[PDB]
Parts: structure tokens; sequence; C-alpha cells
């Protein structure tokens, strides 16, 4: 929610300031999904792109040990 | 407007972007850690996992389902497969297939093809990635387990399925391309209808015969145990012949426009890598010179296939050698030409002096006479190139030496060296001032070793 809140206006603010001060609208006048993918897929190849690189490292994941241990431990001992 | 006006649709479209770009990562290197963990001793934990799939492939249900366990354990299984290190890894690979082919895993590949008859689903398209990643060295124990299993537990239903698998699979057809041409003019699902399944079928069929199993190339022709017989050798010619008409006709669409678009290059190259791959599995039925296999393939319609393959090469080698935008394509175009003659060379290793087989190879070189002289003359454009740029008349024609001379002092140079005629100097002068050391490095290198086997 708040990650798109610090993105939905901020890039559009750069659009609005460059609309008077200046290809430019040719890339910011495409369809919505292609524009979202263009803004998102460049963050791994602004200052907002430091937030996602803190995010995806924190969405790594404990019971994941003991489940994966016990499932093979059951199969090891008996047919 | 860019997602400042709606609120929930912004975060919704961000989710739809975040799944597409960011999620597909590569932490996934567990794929040998897990398979080594499962083979840790009764019956091994891995051993009854294949005892599950061999049972489920055996209960007859007249068709096959998706069963998305199977597409995660017939893929995690196949993600687990300079003279010291070119033989240390060969023993490492032959150990990573003794981890599986001890455990009956040469049966759950050979059964789940025989159960689903002709269905080209993603159930079959993830056993062929297993059946390839087990035979990957051209193995010889595993090629023996599959043959002995197909003689004491006699399956007609495998070879019925392999012809049934090979029946449709593909052809690059431009009728679907022209609709894709027209709609995209104002607004990747064409290319041979998922070529990646078709490469991985014939590459599986080749790896059953690498190492020249002189029985197992003679089990695919007569198939002497069973009641009815499928002849895959004649039937694998007929897939090639259907790919012949495709890449011929997709050239014919380009006979006048002659600027190959980017959507054509990406769609032509995948039409070649199937044609190159199907020629390799035509070699290995012949190479170990089993003469019964090359009798039947001689009477078939291979000769009408190889005629039209020359018919592409007579013109496509010319017109694609005109711009810099096709040199990435032109290397693969030659690599098909190199792999075509390699198989028909393997036809000729049983001649006598006036053998019957070579005589027909004169005939298709007679019955397609007028298309061989373009490819013979095209090599002479780039084979005289190496020394006529090395001659002392041209090295100090104009310069001392820099790597560039002129276009005009180039022009009379081939007119003064008197090797090319005037009409073929301009074919050198397509675009090729020039580059004295790059144009030789560009043009001459894929001219010779491809032109080797022609000689």
């Amino acid at each position: 929610d708040d990650f798109v809140a610090k993105l939905q206006d901020n890039q559009r603010f750069r659009y609005n300031e460059v609309m008077q001060a200046l290809e430019e609208i040719r890339d910011q006048l495409l369809d919505f999904h292609e524009d979202l993918m263009t803004h998102c897929g460049i963050e791994l190849d602004l200052t907002i792109r430091g937030r996602l690189l803190s995010l995806v490292e924190k969405v790594t994941y404990t019971l994941q040990q003991l489940i994966s241990e016990t499932m093979v431990r059951w199969a090891q001992e008996s047919v | 407007p860019l997602y400042n006006l709606p609120r929930h649709r912004a975060v919704n479209l961000f989710l739809q972007g975040y799944e597409k770009s960011w999620i597909e990562t590569e932490e996934h290197y567990f794929e040998d850690k897990l398979i080594e963990d499962l083979a840790k001793p009764r019956v091994d934990p891995l051993h009854q996992l294949i005892l599950l799939f061999s049972r489920t492939a055996l209960t007859e249900k007249c068709k096959l389902e998706e069963d998305f366990l199977y597409m995660a354990y017939a893929d995690i299984m196949a993600k687990s497969c300079s003279f010291e290190e070119k033989e240390m890894e060969k023993q490492k690979l032959l150990y990573q297939q003794a981890r599986l082919h001890d455990r009956g895993a040469a049966e759950m590949v050979l059964q789940t093809i025989s159960a689903s008859k002709g269905e080209t689903g993603p159930m079959v398209a993830a056993t062929l990635k297993l059946g390839i990643a087990i035979l990957n060295g051209g193995n010889s124990t595993v090629q023996q387990k599959m043959l002995e299993y197909l003689k004491e537990k006699k399956d007609v239903g495998f070879f019925q399925s392999l012809a049934g698998l090979m029946q449709s699979c593909s052809v690059l057809d431009l009728n679907a391309f022209e609709r894709q041409n027209k709609a995209e003019g104002l607004g990747g699902e064409k290319v041979l209808q998922d070529d990646e399944f078709t490469c991985d079928l014939f590459r599986f069929l080749q790896l059953l015969c690498e190492g020249h199993n002189s029985d197992f190339q003679n089990y695919l022709r007569t198939q002497t145990g069973n009641n009815t017989t499928v002849n895959i050798i004649i039937s694998t010619v007929d897939y090639l012949l259907r790919v012949q008409e495709s890449i011929s006709d997709f050239y014919w669409y380009y006979s006048g426009k002659d600027v190959i678009d980017e959507q054509g290059q990406r769609n032509f190259s995948k039409a070649i890598q199937v044609a190159k791959q199907v020629f390799n599995t035509l070699t290995e039925y012949i190479q170990g010179p089993c003469t019964g296999n090359q009798q039947s393939l001689a009477h078939s319609r291979l000769w009408d296939a190889v005629v039209g393959f020359l018919h592409v090469f007579a013109h496509m080698q010319m017109k694609l050698s005109q711009d810099s935008s096709q040199i990435e394509l032109l290397k693969e175009l030659m690599d098909l030409q190199k792999d075509m003659v390699v198989m028909l060379l393997s036809m000729l290793e049983g001649n006598v002096v006036n053998g019957t087989i070579g005589k027909q190879m004169v005939d298709m070189l007679v019955e397609s006479s007028n298309n061989v002289e373009m490819i013979l003359k095209f090599f002479d454009m780039f084979l005289k190139l190496k020394d006529l740029t090395s001659s002392d008349t041209f090295k100090e024609y104009d310069p001392d030496g820099k790597g560039v001379i002129s276009k005009r002092d180039f022009h009379k140079a081939m007119e003064s060296h008197k090797h090319y005629t005037q009409s073929e100097t301009e074919f050198l002068l397509s675009c090729a001032t020039l580059d004295y050391e790059e144009f030789v490095k560009r043009f001459h290198e894929p001219a010779k070793d491809i032109g080797f086997n022609v000689a």
C-alpha cells in the first residue's frame, strides 16, 4: 500500500514538472500494465528502488527444518 | 494518466508486475542437495518415489492427467545432471545417472510415454527432459536396460506412442504468421507450436543410439518381438519432409521484401534449430554402418527432402549476405548446411565402387544441378579473399599498413588481380572504404569449415 503510495505521484510529479520544462511523453503515454512493468523491471538489472531491494531480501521466509526432516525420516525407516 | 487517479488498481497492477519481474529468481540450487538427501539409507527414500510413479503409470486409465507432483519430481530429478578435468567430470556425470538408473528410473521414463498415447501434454514434456538428462552422455548401461525391458515385458504401446508423438508436434506454418503479421500492425505463439517440445523429442530419440548400439538401431526398424511393427526410421523421415516445406515456403514469403524483420529472424532461427536437430538424429540411425537401416532410408523420400533444403541454400546464402543485420542469422544458416552433408556422408560409408547408394547421390546432385553452383561459387567469393588480401600487390597497394585502404583502390584491385569477374566483384562490394582485417575475419572463417565437407 504505502510502497505504491511513494510511487504513484512521485514519478508522475516528475512527469508534470518535465511537461513544461521539456520521447518523453512517448514512454509515459503507453498502456498501464506496460508502464508498470517498465517502472518495476528497471529496479533490478531512483531512490525508491532501495526500498524493494530491502524488501525482497526480507521476504525470504523454523518449522521448515522439522517438516523436511520428518518427511524423509518417515520414509527412511520402513517401506 | 499514470495510476495517480485510481487507488486499488494501482496496487493491483503493482502486484501483477511484481509477480512478473521480481519473483523469478535463482535461489534454486538445491537440486542436487535434495536428491543426495533422498538417497541416504529396507528401501531408499528415493527408491519408493519411483515405485510410486511406476505404479501410477501402469494402472490403465485410457489417458493421462496433469498430476503436478510429477512435474516437480521429473524436473528436480533432471536438474541434477584439460584432460584431467575433461575426465573428472565425465565420471561425475556417470555417477549422477547411476544415482537414478539403479532405482528403476529408466522405467518411469519408458512407461509414461507408453501410457499416454499421442497426447502432447506437459506430462510428456517433462519426462523427455528426464529421458534426455539421463542418456546425456550417450550412456551404455541405460541404453541396455531400456532394450531389455522392451523385450521381456513386450510393449507395442511404446512404439505406437512414439509414432503418435511424432505425428503432429509442429510445422512452422506462415498462415498463422500472416494473421500475426496483420493484427500486430495495429495491435510468440506461432513458432512451430512450441518447438521446444520437438527438439527434445528427437534429441531423446538420438540419445537412444549414441555409441552405435547396433541392436537398438535395428529394434526401431523391424521391432521383431512384438506382433505389429512401427517403423520409426521411415516415420522420422516424414517429420523432416514436413519441416522441409515449411522453411522453404517461409523463405518464399520473403522473396521480394528482402529486409528480414526482427519478428522474422526470431521466428526463422527456431525453425532451423529443429531442422538441425532432426538431422542429428538422422545421422545416428546410420553412422554405425548398419546396412539394413540405410537400405530402407534410401528408398524413402529423403531425396526429395534434401533437394528443397538445397533450394533454400542457393538463394538465402546470397541475399542474407548483404547487411550486417543477418550475420547473427547467417552463422546458423551455414550450420544447417554443415549438418546436412554430414548425414549424407554417412550414407556413403558402405559403397563399393559402383554402389547403388552413391549413384542416387549423383542423381539428386543431377536433379538439382542448377542450385549447387550458387553455393559452390559463393565459397569462391570468400576463399580467394584470404590471399588476395594477403598478396603484396594489395598489402602495399595504397598503404604501408593500417587496416583500411579505400573502396576505389579496392575496386580496381580485384580488376588488376584478375581473379574475380566484374559481376562478382560487386557481390564482394555489397557493403563489405572497407576493413582490411575485419572483413576477412568476418567472411572467410564460416566459409571454409562449412565448405570443407562440401569438398
